[PDB]
């Protein structure tokens, strides 16, 4: 049962710290048209 | 060929450069809201890291995130992703 602490990467990951302390999008997105479009 | 054509890697280059980069590498704390630059989820965005870092030494450099970013617009572009690493986007710096 101790698998309460079970971040699925090796470690040298920024993101297996996840639903935690993540929310923190930048307003650096080079991705801004894609979300105008999406369906393609 | 490698996939970071000096175009798109000038391109990340640009990015690169815009968070303040240490000695020509980024890490997760500046990277990840870069990556959180597209709606992809911190899954994939995650694994595109852990593939993206060659080195796997905690930060990608111009190289490896060169590989992140082109790995994030590949999932934008409506293109599948591969958990497996395509020594085609292997940078050739870090072979
Ligand atoms: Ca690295």
């Amino acid at each position: 049962p101790s698998v309460t602490e079970a971040s699925p990467w090796r470690a040298t990951n920024p993101f297996l710290n996840e639903t935690l302390q993540d929310v923190q999008p930048s307003p650096i997105n080079p991705f801004s048209a894609f979300f105008e479009e999406q369906e393609r | 060929p490698w996939a970071v054509k000096p175009e798109d890697k000038a391109k990340y280059d640009a990015i690169f450069d815009s968070l303040s980069p240490v000695n020509g590498f980024l890490s997760g704390d500046k990277v990840k809201p870069v990556l959180l630059n597209s709606k992809l989820p911190v899954d994939i965005l995650g694994r595109v890291w852990e593939l993206s870092d060659i080195d796997h030494d905690g930060m990608l450099d111009r190289d490896e995130f060169a590989v992140a970013m082109f790995l994030v617009y590949c999932a934008l572009e409506k293109e599948p992703v591969p958990m497996s690493l395509p020594p085609a986007l292997v940078p050739p710096s870090k072979r």
